[PDB]
RNA sequence: GCGCGGAUAGCUCAGUCGGUAGAGCAGGGGAUUCAUAAUCCCCGUGUCCUUGGUUCGAUUCCGAGUCCGCGCACCA
RNA sequence: GUGAAUGGGUGCGGACAGGCAUGCUUCUUUGCCACGACAGGAGGCUGUGUAACAGCAGUUCUCCCCGUCUUCUGAGCAUGUU
RNA sequence: AUUGCUCAGGCAGAACAGAAAUCUCCCAGGGAGGAGAAGGCCAAAGGUGCUGCUGAUGCUGCGACUCUCAGUACGAGUCCGAAACGUG
RNA sequence: GCGUACGGCCAUACUACCGGGAAUACACCUGAACCCGUUCGAUUUCAGAAGUUAAGCCUGGUCAGGCCCAGUUAGUACUGAGGUGGGCGACCACUUGGGAACACUGGGUGCUGUACGCUU
């Protein structure tokens, strides 16, 4: 659809999520820091593959 | 039109919906804007302030400035030859927050996700493409297509 | 001749229907708008409330903080758990809306952390307490919100929230609708207001309806009697709510607060 | 067992019908001299200082103007209530006809003279009719009448005409016409 | 006499023989307009900024605060896997 | 086609910038007169062309259509 | 009360994207102390390569948990890192 | 500005009183009202009663804007900062 | 399986009629010394707890009215692009794309968040 009420529900559900986003983001805040931590140990396991086989 | 009003030609405009008058409810206030939010100025006739002209009726802008009850954009209008980043104030019943970079923020964070986990396969979004050779073994028999004949009741039903 | 039907099929189908807390006769969504609406410079920093409500047999008041998905509630008081402070009859009065508005206070500064900072008034004065900010964290600031209550000069609603304000939240607040207040002169009476809050007037109806007609007073006030409350020892009860209150505000059984 | 449950469900107790409020009305139609003397009467029949009501459309026939002063009135409630309107229904014999009754119950009477129902003085103000309009209840009819969490009674409670009569005819004692 | 004032004939044609383009698409916009409170945030926060060496040395000993617990830990861990990896060996 | 004015009791005219209306004559009753007229004492007579906001009320306010009359209609 | 076709605004990333750590503020917040004090355990864990996950490397490792001490407001602007 | 209330119209009822005076009950999404043209908007209300007020020029040689537009002015209007106030 | 307080979306939630409701409640309910407000303690305010689920509220039913959903209308209407297509025109067909609406048929008749409880 696209009538007014379809729009506006999703708009509501747009923030709706956007809440929730923001509820759960100190929570994904600590899981995206060690997934940096993880993208730290990926680069430097690689750095050390390539030291090693030069 | 001869009348160039602030709210010439808005019968249409700035009519409500059918079954939805009233002024807006309160997720339209627990919203929250940012500098650089990108936002669907889109007026709201139950509140008669800080409305936008009518010539930001469905332009989708970048907020630039946020004041206590209103917000700031910085919407593009082409004016004959040129582009002008017209400012509104307008308040914040009558902007929505737009989901323009919705799929684009999805994909990247998808992405992202894979490539700092390690699952996924990172989406590209193709078109929608050409298909492969199939062999189809497809028990259904075919119906028979064709012309029919012609007759002037089934046309002319009255 | 017959009633041209006007709930027609059409009238039905073109009608619009209200909010349903609205029909409910629940919410008021102008004063919620009004109140709720936060300034869009404090991004996402909510406007906590104190909701005060009240019924036949309680009185309810919560820190409220308004969300999308739904009203958050932090730190609920309601005005049938003073019995496990030692507040065992009159709840819903002046006396009992103070007292659950300063559980709720107590509560709420527990839950944050300023409980042991900012203590309010102890002895409850009738007087204007006002929360002085102190070095660090200040004081807690909430909202009152009444509802669809009527608001008057001498309302449990503003007990309930002279309970808090003694209790240390920083509600703002005018002694404008308060026992003492005279809107002729512009001024309060404390004692009087004191007198309410301790439940004076209730122990001196008590008092007047043991002098005189000995009936009534157990037409009203059975249960009263029924406990082992007495007019004269309904001030002391309340006192004591108080000082058990601010002693253990988040219990929950019996077993914190007596059998010590 | 229905029938048991059902006929004890309507033989409730808050299922009594009351006296919501008994209103009594004087259309004058005139601005202050007669005005002011029906005032005083009603407030010597009533308890209470009475209301004035106001014109509301300018009519060159009936001799009203806009907001002018025609009429007057009160709103009694309970005790006093009820022996007025014990006194109005004694003028009256006691009896009334069916079509004094409304729709929802509540039901009206109006008389001439003022006198017989228990005041002294005549002159000093005058012979004045008037309308005694009672308005009944049952306890529980605040519901429509509160402004939070109010709802609107249901049919089973709302009175009728017929309940209303046959109550009229018990308490009282009376008669009704045709 | 009377004439024929008003057309769009052209226009188009006249607005698109260059290309339709916002004049500062990358250029900043002023700061006149922005709401007061925050640019006078904008200048006491540029006004107390530390420099760069003493962010350099703040942030190295924010590292250094839990150091005698991580390589500790490390290095028990690093102790241990030896173990792990002989035992991964048998599978 | 243009611009304007007007429709008020049986006749002729007032009242036309919002709190129901008049003047003269007329008509009906009484009187004076032998009788009529004049004269005296009285009386009734008008949804103010017809249609709509109507400020609470409109002859009296605006808005169309009817009916009557007026003026303009040049260089062609 | 519905509502096209044709249209209009915006967005579709660096190899400036995205993530992470930290700073400053008289602005905001109840949200400061704190650029502070204290701190245990479990672990074939983690990464590259693979549907055979074998093999190979060890980087202040992974999880309870970005812990506890009442428990740590955001925003804007910057400093670094990747 | 607070606050209480709900409008047009209608059924039914009450002495004079009737079609139309005033009163009572039920129904009523707005068919009312908001000065006026039309349109939009609005129901525990941008309606209305009562009350309180004067924010009917937000101190300046005081801002960014929007409609108009040449992206000029006047005008009109939106959004802010903070003095002093009204109401609560 | 539910109650209350605050809500979000604002009829699958409304309107009418017929029934049922364990507990916590909520509600009706009782009084006027005080705070307070009324022409009237009706509303309202205060103070209570004798009674009742009668109503409110919740819940079950209705080929109820409404609302919602799916099908279907219907590749119908309309329509962008194209033709040295037809037709006197009115307008219609064709090529290449896009593609409804009412009606009709039938089914359904709130979901849920935070807190405090009941049910244990």
């Amino acid at each position: 659809n696209n009538c007014f009420r379809r729009v506006y529900h999703s708009n509501w559900e747009y923030l709706l999520s956007l809440e929730k986003e923001a509820d759960a983001e100190p929570k994904q805040k600590a899981l995206r820091y060690k997934q940096e931590k993880k993208q730290q140990f990926r680069e430097k396991g690689l750095k050390l593959a390539a030291a090693k086989t030069a | 039109p001869h009348s160039w009003g602030k709210k010439a030609r808005t019968r249409d405009l700035f009519s409500k919906g059918f079954r939805c008058h009233g002024r807006p409810s309160l997720s339209t206030y627990l919203a929250v804007f940012k500098i650089g939010d990108y936002v669907d100025v889109v007026t709201d006739p139950s509140v008669q302030k800080g409305q936008p002209s009518k010539v930001f009726q469905g332009k989708t802008g970048t907020v630039w400035n946020v004041t206590p009850r209103a917000v700031g954009v910085l919407v593009n209008k082409r004016v004959r030859g040129r582009i002008v980043r017209k400012k509104i104030s307008v308040r914040t019943e009558h902007v929505r927050k737009s989901r323009c970079q919705q799929d684009f923020k999805e994909r990247v964070r998808h992405n992202e996700l894979v490539k700092r986990t390690g699952v996924g396969k990172k989406i590209k979004r193709q078109p929608v493409g050409p298909r492969e050779g199939q062999l189809l073994k497809l028990r259904k028999k075919p119906i028979p297509l064709g012309a029919k004949k012609f007759v002037f009741s089934e046309v002319y039903n009255f | 001749m017959f009633v041209k039907i006007v709930k027609n099929r059409s009238y039905f189908s073109r009608l619009q229907i209200k909010y349903r807390r609205r029909r409910e006769g629940k919410t008021n969504y102008r004063k919620r708008r009004l109140l709720v609406a936060q300034d869009k410079n404090k991004y996402n920093t909510p406007k906590h409330r104190l909701c005060v409500r009240m019924s036949n047999k309680d009185i309810t008041a919560q820190i409220i903080i308004a969300k999308i998905q739904g009203d958050v509630v932090l730190a609920a008081a309601y005005a049938h758990e003073l019995p496990i402070h030692g507040a065992v009859v009159g709840l819903t009065n002046f006396a009992g809306a103070y007292a659950t508005g300063l559980l709720l206070a107590r509560r709420i500064l527990t839950k944050l952390g300023l409980a042991d900072k900012y203590v309010g008034v102890a002895e409850a004065n009738g007087e204007e307490y006002h929360v002085e900010a102190q070095e660090g964290r200040r004081p807690f600031k909430a909202f009152m919100d009444t509802g669809l209550a009527r608001v008057t000069t001498g309302a449990r609603i503003f007990a309930v929230l002279k309970g808090v304000v003694d209790g240390g939240v920083n509600v703002p607040h005018s002694m404008k609708r308060f026992p003492g207040y005279n809107r002729d002169k512009g001024e309060m009476d404390s004692e009087t207001l004191r007198e309410r809050i301790f439940a004076g007037h209730v122990a001196e109806y008590q008092k007047m309806l043991i002098r005189e007609e000995p009936e009534k007073y157990q037409e009203v006030y059975s249960q009263y009697i029924a406990k082992g409350v007495k007019p004269g020892e309904v001030e002391d009860m309340w006192a004591n709510c108080h000082a058990s209150i601010r002693a253990n505000p988040m219990a929950k059984l019996l077993s914190e607060t007596f059998e010590v | 067992n229905k029938a048991s449950k059902r006929l004890k469900k309507l033989q409730n107790p808050m299922r009594e019908i009351r006296v919501a409020k008994l209103i009594i009305n004087i259309c004058v139609g005139e601005s202050g001299d007669r005005l002011t003397r029906a005032a005083k009467v009603v407030e010597q029949l009533t308890g209470q200082t009475p209301v004035l009501s106001k014109a509301r459309l300018t009519i060159r026939s009936f001799n009203i103007r806009r907001n002018e002063k025609i009429a007057v009135h009160c709103t009694v409630r309970g005790q006093k209530a009820e022996e007025l309107l014990e006194r109005g229904l004694k003028v009256k014999e006691f009896e009334l006809k069916k079509k004094n009754f409304s729709k929802n119950g509540n039901f009206g009477f109006g008389i001439n003279e003022h006198i017989d129902l228990g005041i002294k003085y005549d002159p000093n103000t005058g012979i004045y009719g008037m309308d005694f309009y009672v308005v009944l209840e049952r306890r529980g009819f605040r519901v429509a009448r509160k402004k939070r969490k109010s709802g609107k009674v249901g049919k089973a409670h709302k009175i009728t005409k017929k309940e209303s009569i046959k109550w009229f005819i018990e308490k009282f004692d009376g008669i009704v016409t045709d | 006499a009377k004439s024929k004032n008003h057309t769009n004939h052209n226009q188009n044609y006249k607005d698109h023989r260059h290309p339709i383009r916002l004049k500062g698409r990358r250029n900043q916009i002023s700061s006149k307009g922005l709401e007061q409170k925050l640019k006078k945030n904008r200048k006491k926060s540029r006004k107390g900024f530390l420099t760069p060496d003493v962010q350099k040395e703040i942030r190295e000993k924010r590292s250094k605060k839990g150091e005698a617990r991580r390589l500790k830990s490390y290095e028990k861990f690093k102790a241990k896997l030896p173990i792990w990896k002989a035992k991964h060996k048998a599978a």
